[PDB]
């Protein structure tokens, strides 16, 4: 079996950083992305980074939050700034070849339990 | 090395430092090649246009022979000597005896094909292939033998009991005794000759 | 006046371009092999000895025994139908030399001239076309894969002329009969593309595959 | 050993160059360190 | 191909007086004058050597008179009859001549006569499967859409040696047939072995067949190898059939044994006289194929 | 099994030491997705920077070396040569089970054992350079070469024992 | 730009041959007992089929490191392929008689 | 990949005022003029062709926009999963952008 | 069979044409040629061509005749003129490959019977 365990804090008022390590595999061209579930059911893609470094993002937190990948370490960080209360959220981290993808969940075929972050004003 | 416009009396040639000139030619490694020896030498060509100087950079080189010991040369003499084990195999073993003949010939016709695929179009014989003729020719004497003790066996044992330094030609075994000790002492002497030869 | 070749870098000449090249050069020994012709009323000649190779997508299913229609597609990049016009000088004569190649392995059987005008998003251009029909002679084929797996698959026949007892002999000849085929089979391999369907070929020599199979199989 | 054999560069610290391989008789220093090395070859043939 | 192509031609305004007669320049001289657009018709790829400077030389002489040599190393077309393979031989052109200037403008000569003119050296020779005889120089007129161009041609004669081909194809597929006529000495009971040879000895002809025309075009007809591995083919398959005929006449499933008596015609087979008469006829018909080929394939090209 | 330290080298062609002068920035070398890259044989261990004065014809040079340390997958190998020739042996050894009285079975079976060890001893060398030493691949293969010559050879003299000779 | 390789190739070209030796194979168990060096012959003939079928089946491919689904099938047809091997041995040890029936 | 590569940008500089609002002008003069330095990232030797004259063409309108296509033979990296081969699928890519300029 | 059937005038007093058709074999990448046999004298060449429709002639009947061939209907054709009485032969066709040759009668191995050609003044 293969885990996507993630760290990162829950509580805000702020800056934050959320990171996605993985390991158990000697496969390793995927790309690595975040989704963002709010209350309502749907999946929104947040930020994804290629195997030649190459970063994308969505409109909505395009210039807000920053992705990067230790690949040495086999993970992927997510730093979040400038945010506000429409942000709370449960936050997922995928892994997986862009086939028809890299941008809808359906392409990524490993995902992770998932972090809630919430903001207080 | 050579001055293409400009002759003897506009150009002359010289190796700078002399035998030293040329440098490096000990640290290089050839996997199949040892380089015993390099030469420098200078002169004169003469063209239709004019007399020109010359500068011949020389190496001679010395091929390995370990790689083509493992691939080609032990293959072929344990072919051979299982080949052999037909004269320990009975008589009346036919379909045994002739499906080993069979299969160490055709692994030598194999061995010989595939092994000049990777050479060009020379039309004459190497070394290599004298050796891998003389093997073909042994396992090819072997079938034969053993075809030879076959027809004797049953071709002139009836007519033989009705009329009623070689082996007499009248006993199987005798010939399978002849054969289990000459085959072995013919490729060591085959073997000895090759080698002397061609080192 | 026949100039110097090197004239042409200083003289305009057309953009043209061959559409379905893969890889093509001038000639360049002793020098370039071109040529400028002017004459007293302003026209220009403009050759080259140009050496092209041109993808051509063949369509093997009937092969060996199929025909294809290569072309080569002259075109015009920068300059527009309002800018060049294309034409074929001499009508259909105006290419000459088809009538001396001889393939080993085919045989033209015709050749076409076609003019018309292509549209991409950046305009319209005018378009030459030059295909040829080149049909595949058999005989090479004949010789190395049909007429070993017809004698094949003769010989596997024979074992039914060999009494039920002999299951040795009959055995050793229906194996070695689908090893000799295997055999052909991979030199088929050995010189031909990664198609992902069956061509004639295959269909024989499954064909001949099933035979003997058969064969073995009605000794079992 | 019979055929490795690991030598240091001399400059104060390991830097150990390490040449010979009983698989490539070439490399071994001596005729004698050859045979020493097939008798025990031989040797570990026949315990095992 | 690789030659000192040298040409030479009068420019008159190039004459000079000075201390020396002929200007043995640098090569970059022969960019800023006038030079003949050379370019050979056959050739597919050729190679103008510029290691270290341009492999070229240019000399004027006082009165006008240009000598240019450069150094060419051209790959050109040599169509190839192969109907006598490995038997045959052939005639390679080289033809070369102006470009862009007609016979109205410019017109090649030979600086020698013709056949002295192309000379070859006597080490210089790469050829691994051929032998070249010699070489015959000649000259003629070509007539294309632009004009008329004088064609300057050389044809190089050469002739295949045998050698490879006789130890790869011949030498194999003869030992085949030999090893399937070896069948008939075996008694008719020994049903396995003798099938064994008939098998082994059809799939060894296949691969020859098979392998024989791998450096080859896909020519559609048939060389003089091809004929020979046809025929050995036939014999193999004629030498298992047969077996299978004398096997079908055979009556009793087991051979004669060392202790009895077998009496002239517990009972025995006697020896097949198909395998008699075979053991004759098989090797006499292949001696006398292989001469009748021998004899009708070695001497067929011309000779001087 | 071998592990392999590849260099990259670079200097001035032209400018010896008293002319040019090469150092390496505080981040060297760097590289991005290693494990992604065209190394389907080898495995990227690390890599190392070195400086070195190299002396010519022409002059001192200063020379700036790059190691990669690259240790083989074996993966492909034991694909390719290990079990194939594991299985033959193992082929070999099932003659034994095989009724001594099979003559032409049992020699059959150890005949082609020993043809399809040649064979893949033949195929095991294609990948490599034609080096004139032996490798653990040689050494396996060779020691399997014994082992089904000598299956072959023991049935030959149980065979010659029990009913040729007696 | 998604690519999808297509598979007819390796199925008219690995696959079906490695199924057809797995029941040539298979086709010797309907064979007598006593018919040892014939059931050899099957035996010893599928087995060098599938060596040379499984060393022919990575030529088309960069000689990579891990086993592909290729490799697996012909893998499991080789096992398929020994194991026919191994039942006939068996057959073998427990024959008693070296005749078969005279009918 | 054969690839019509086409380009477009404003230029303030090459403004003019003429019969014609655009000029379709020889390729010759793209090298006068400043251009992206657009270059492939995953690419591998690449080929502009050349044959007869080179496949470019440049257009400037009378307010300054440049239009500049070029064709090309990009030959990209693609990695790949092995493993469910036959049955495999890839997302090749194919990144470009400029090399010595900035976001 | 291969056959080289020759056609053309047998008298003049003047120009004439000669044509040579071939069957049984396409000559395309063959040479093909014409020669004369006057009586009481060895046969001498006339005319050649070759695939890469390159002419050769002799030095006796440079300039006079010209040699063309038509590669499609497989022919060779050798136009007369300026006749005068020492050109009465028998002149024939003949194709091959030029082995040692292209103006030796032995390197060419297929030939035409021959067609008489007379000139009277
Ligand atoms: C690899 O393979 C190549 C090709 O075979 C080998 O090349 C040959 O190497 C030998 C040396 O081993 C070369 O011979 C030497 O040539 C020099 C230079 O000769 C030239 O210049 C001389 C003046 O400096 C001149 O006299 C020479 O004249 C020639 O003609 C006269 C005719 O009378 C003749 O007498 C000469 O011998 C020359 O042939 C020529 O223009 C020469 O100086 C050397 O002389 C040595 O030997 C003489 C006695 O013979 C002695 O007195 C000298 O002191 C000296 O010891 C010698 O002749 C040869 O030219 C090379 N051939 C080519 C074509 O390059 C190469 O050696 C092989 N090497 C390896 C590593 O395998
Ligand atoms: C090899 O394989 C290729 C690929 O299939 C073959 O190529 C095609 O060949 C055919 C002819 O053999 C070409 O059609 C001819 O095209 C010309 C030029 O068409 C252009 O100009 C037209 C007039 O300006 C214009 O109408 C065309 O555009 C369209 O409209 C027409 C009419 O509705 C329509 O039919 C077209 O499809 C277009 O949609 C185009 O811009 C055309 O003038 C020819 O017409 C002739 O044919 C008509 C009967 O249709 C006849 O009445 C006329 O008298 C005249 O004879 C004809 O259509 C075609 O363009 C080629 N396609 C390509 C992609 O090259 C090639 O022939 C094969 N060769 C060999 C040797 O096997
Ligand atoms: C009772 C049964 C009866 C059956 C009847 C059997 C029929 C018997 C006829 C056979 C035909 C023989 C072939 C004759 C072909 C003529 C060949 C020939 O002319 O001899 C020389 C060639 O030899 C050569 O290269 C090399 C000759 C090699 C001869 C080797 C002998 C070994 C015999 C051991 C077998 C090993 C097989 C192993 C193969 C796997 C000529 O060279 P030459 O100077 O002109 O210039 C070089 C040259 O390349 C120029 O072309
Ligand atoms: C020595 C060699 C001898 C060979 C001689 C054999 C003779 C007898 C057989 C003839 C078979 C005919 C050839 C096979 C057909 C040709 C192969 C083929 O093209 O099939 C494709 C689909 O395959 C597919 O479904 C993929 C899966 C196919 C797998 C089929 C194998 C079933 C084996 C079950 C085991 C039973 C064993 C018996 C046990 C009792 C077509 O699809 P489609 O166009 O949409 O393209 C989609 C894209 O995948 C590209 O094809
Ligand atoms: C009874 C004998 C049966 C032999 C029939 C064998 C056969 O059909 O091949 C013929 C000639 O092939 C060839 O010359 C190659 C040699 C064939 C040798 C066949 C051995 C029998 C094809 O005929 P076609 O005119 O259509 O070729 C035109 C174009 O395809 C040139 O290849
Ligand atoms: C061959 C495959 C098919 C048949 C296999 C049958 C079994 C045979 C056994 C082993 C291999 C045979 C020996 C081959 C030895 C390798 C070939 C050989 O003899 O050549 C010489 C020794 O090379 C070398 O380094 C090799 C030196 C060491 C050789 C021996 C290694 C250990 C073998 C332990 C075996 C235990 C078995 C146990 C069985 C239970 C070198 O000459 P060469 O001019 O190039 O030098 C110049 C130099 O510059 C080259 O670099
Ligand atoms: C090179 C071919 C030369 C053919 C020479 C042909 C020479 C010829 O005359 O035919 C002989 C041959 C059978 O002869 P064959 O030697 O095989 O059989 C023996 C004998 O001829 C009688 O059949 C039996 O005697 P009988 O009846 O009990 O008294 C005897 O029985 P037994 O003693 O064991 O108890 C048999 O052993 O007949 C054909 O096959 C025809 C097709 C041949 C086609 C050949 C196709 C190659
Ligand atoms: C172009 C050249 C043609 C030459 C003709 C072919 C040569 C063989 C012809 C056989 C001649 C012959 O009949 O005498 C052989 C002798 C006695 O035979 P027989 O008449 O008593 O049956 O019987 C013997 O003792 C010979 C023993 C043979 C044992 C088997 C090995 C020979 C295999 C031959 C392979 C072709
Ligand atoms: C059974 C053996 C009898 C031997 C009799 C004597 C041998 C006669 C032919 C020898 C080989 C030979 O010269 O064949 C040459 C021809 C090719 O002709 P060309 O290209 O040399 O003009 O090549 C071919 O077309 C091959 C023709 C067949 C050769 C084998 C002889 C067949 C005899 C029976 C024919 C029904
Ligand atoms: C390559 O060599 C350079 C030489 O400067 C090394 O640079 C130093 O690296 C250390 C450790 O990261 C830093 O603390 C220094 O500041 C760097 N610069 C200097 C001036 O010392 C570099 O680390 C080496 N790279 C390797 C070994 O991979
Ligand atoms: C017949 C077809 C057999 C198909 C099955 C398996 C091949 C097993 C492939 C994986 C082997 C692992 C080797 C290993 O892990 O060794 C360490 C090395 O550094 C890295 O390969
Ligand atoms: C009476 C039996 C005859 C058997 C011989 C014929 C077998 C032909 C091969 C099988 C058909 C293959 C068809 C494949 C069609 C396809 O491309 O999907
Ligand atoms: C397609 C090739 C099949 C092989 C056939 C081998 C036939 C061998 C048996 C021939 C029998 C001849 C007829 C027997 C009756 C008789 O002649 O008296
Ligand atoms: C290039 C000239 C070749 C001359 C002919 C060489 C024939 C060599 C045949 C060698 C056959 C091996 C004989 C083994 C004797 C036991
Ligand atoms: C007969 C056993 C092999 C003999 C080899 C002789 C080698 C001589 C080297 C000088
Ligand atoms: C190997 C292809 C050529 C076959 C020639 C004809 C053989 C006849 C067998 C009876
Ligand atoms: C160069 C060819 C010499 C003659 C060979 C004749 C072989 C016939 C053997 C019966
Ligand atoms: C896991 C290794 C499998 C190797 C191929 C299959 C072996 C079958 C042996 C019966
Ligand atoms: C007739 C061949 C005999 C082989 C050596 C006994
Ligand atoms: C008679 C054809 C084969 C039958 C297999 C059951
Ligand atoms: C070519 C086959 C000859 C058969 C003699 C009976
Ligand atoms: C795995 C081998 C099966 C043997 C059946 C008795
Ligand atoms: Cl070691
Ligand atoms: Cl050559």
């Amino acid at each position: 079996q293969v885990q996507l365990q993630e760290s990162g804090g829950g509580l805000v008022q702020g800056s934050l950083r959320v990171s996605c390590a993985a390991s158990g595999r000697t496969f390793t061209t995927y790309i690595m992305a975040w989704f963002r579930q709010a209350p309502g059911k749907e999946r929104e893609f947040l930020a994804a980074m290629d195997q030649g470094r190459i970063q994308y993002y969505g409109d909505s937190v395009r210039g807000r939050f920053t992705i990067s990948r230790d690949y040495a370490k086999n993970s992927v960080d997510l730093q979040l700034d400038g945010l506000r209360p429409e942000d709370t959220a449960v936050y997922y981290c995928a892994a997986g070849a862009g086939f028809w993808g890299l941008r809808t969940a359906s392409s990524y075929h490993y995902w992770g339990q998932g972090t809630q972050v919430t903001v207080s004003s | 090395i050579e001055s293409y416009g400009y002759t003897t009396d506009d150009i002359e040639f010289y190796w700078r430092g002399g035998d030293k000139a040329v440098t490096g030619v000990e640290r290089i490694e050839l996997p199949q090649f040892s380089i015993v020896e390099h030469r420098l030498v200078s002169r004169n060509v003469v063209f239709a246009t004019g007399a020109y100087p010359r500068l011949s950079l020389s190496f001679r080189l010395k091929r390995n022979i370990g790689y083509f010991i493992l691939q080609t040369y032990m293959p072929s003499i344990l072919i051979t000597i299982l080949s052999w084990v037909s004269f320990w195999i009975n008589y009346d073993a036919s379909a045994a005896r002739v499906a080993l003949g069979i299969t160490t010939v055709l692994t030598m016709t194999t061995i010989n094909t595939h092994l000049r695929e990777t050479l060009p179009k020379i039309p004459y014989v190497k070394a290599i292939d004298m050796y891998l003729m003389g093997c073909f020719v042994f396992v090819f004497l072997a079938l034969l033998e053993y075809a030879f003790v076959n027809y004797i066996f049953f071709g002139r044992g009836p007519q033989r009991q009705k009329k009623l330094k070689i082996p007499d030609l009248t006993d199987v075994n005798a010939i399978d005794r002849w054969s289990r000790i000459v085959f072995p002492f013919t490729f060591s002497l085959f073997n000895l000759v090759y080698w002397l030869y061609y080192v | 006046l026949t100039l110097d070749n090197r004239v042409a870098d200083q003289l305009w000449v057309p953009d043209t371009y061959f559409l379905n090249d893969k890889k093509s050069f001038v000639h360049g020994v002793t020098v370039k092999n071109r040529m400028i012709r002017l004459h007293p009323d302003g026209t220009v000649l403009y050759g080259l000895r140009i050496t092209t190779t041109a993808a051509c997508m063949m369509d093997l299913r009937r092969y060996p025994l199929d025909e294809q229609n290569c072309t080569l597609e002259i075109e015009s990049y920068g300059y527009t139908t309002d800018d060049i016009e294309f034409y074929w000088r001499g009508g259909d004569k105006a290419v000459t030399g088809v009538e001396r190649i001889e393939l080993p392995q085919f045989s033209i059987v015709e050749h076409r001239l076609v003019s018309r005008n292509v549209v991409f998003a950046t305009g319209a251009y005018p378009r030459l076309s030059l295909s040829f029909r080149l049909k595949r002679n058999i005989g090479y084929f004949i010789l190395q894969t049909y007429m070993p797996s017809i004698l094949i698959t003769i010989l596997s026949w024979v074992s039914f002329w060999i009494n039920y007892d002999a299951s040795a002999a009959r055995v050793a000849l229906g194996i070695t009969t689908v090893l000799t085929m295997t055999t052909i089979n991979t030199h088929l391999r050995e010189t031909l593309p990664k198609i992902p369907y069956v061509k004639a070929i295959d269909m024989y020599l499954m064909g001949c595959f099933v035979f003997v199979f058969l064969a073995l199989l009605e000794y079992a | 050993g019979l055929f490795h054999y690991c030598v240091g560069s001399g400059l104060a610290g390991r830097e150990l160059t390490c040449r010979g391989s009983f698989t490539d008789f070439s490399t071994i220093p001596s005729s004698a360190f050859k045979a020493a090395a097939f008798f025990v070859l031989l040797s570990m043939v026949l315990i095992l | 191909i690789d030659v000192f192509f040298r040409q030479s031609w009068k420019d008159e305004r190039l004459k000079f007086k000075g201390p020396m007669t002929v200007l043995r320049l640098n090569n970059l001289m022969a960019s800023k004058i006038w030079t003949p657009d050379t370019f050979f018709h056959n050739g597919k790829k050729s190679v103008a050597h510029n290691m270290t400077m341009p492999n070229k030389l240019l000399r004027i002489t006082e009165d006008g008179t240009l000598l240019y040599t450069m150094r060419l190393t051209v790959r050109a077309e040599c169509p190839m009859h192969l109907e006598d393979f490995p038997m045959d031989a052939h005639a390679c052109p080289l033809k070369f001549g102006s470009y862009a200037y007609t016979r109205a403008e410019v017109v090649y000569e030979w600086t020698r006569e013709p056949a002295r003119s192309v000379v070859v050296a006597e080490d210089g020779s790469r050829l691994n499967q051929y032998d070249l005889l010699g070489q015959t120089v000649d000259s003629g007129i070509v007539q294309s859409s632009t004009g008329e161009y004088v064609v300057m041609t050389t044809h190089f004669h050469l002739k295949r040696k045998i050698g490879y081909f006789v130890i790869q194809t011949y030498l194999p597929c003869i030992m085949t047939v030999i090893l399937s006529q070896v069948s008939f000495w075996l008694n008719r009971e020994s049903v396995p072995a003798r099938t064994v040879f008939g098998v082994t000895t059809v799939l060894t002809m296949t691969t020859l067949s098979i392998s024989a025309r791998n450096s080859l075009p896909k020519v559609a007809y048939a060389t003089a190898m091809d004929w020979f591995i046809a025929v050995c083919y036939a014999f193999v398959f004629s030498a298992l059939i047969e077996f299978a005929t004398v096997n079908y006449f055979t009556k009793r499933g087991y051979a004669w044994d060392g202790k009895s008596v077998v009496p002239e015609k517990k009972t025995f087979n006697s020896v097949s006289k198909i395998d008699r008469l075979s053991r004759i006829a098989f090797p006499l018909l292949f001696g006398i194929f292989n001469l009748v080929y021998w004899a009708t394939y070695l001497n067929r090209e011309p000779q001087l | 099994m071998d592990e392999h330290s590849c260099p990259l080298e670079f200097s001035s062609y032209g400018y010896p030491r008293e002319e040019i002068v090469y150092q390496w920035k505080r981040s060297s070398v760097e590289v991005g997705d290693t494990r992604s890259w065209r190394l389907y044989q080898f495995s990227f261990v690390g890599l190392r920077n070195t400086t070195e004065v190299v002396k010519t014809t022409s002059g001192d040079y200063v020379v700036m070396s790059v190691y990669f340390d690259l240790s083989r997958r074996m993966g492909y190998f034991t694909i390719q040569t290990y079990i194939p020739c594991t299985l033959i042996v193992v082929l070999s050894w099932v003659s034994f089970w095989i009724n001594k009285d099979a003559v032409p079975a049992r020699t059959s079976l150890g005949i082609t054992t020993v043809l399809t060890m040649t064979t893949l001893s033949t195929i095991a060398r294609k990948s490599l350079p034609k080096v004139s030493y032996v490798t653990a691949m040689d050494l396996f293969v060779s020691v399997c070469f014994i082992f089904v010559f000598s299956a072959l050879v023991e049935y030959g003299t149980l065979h010659y024992f029990v009913s040729n000779r007696k």
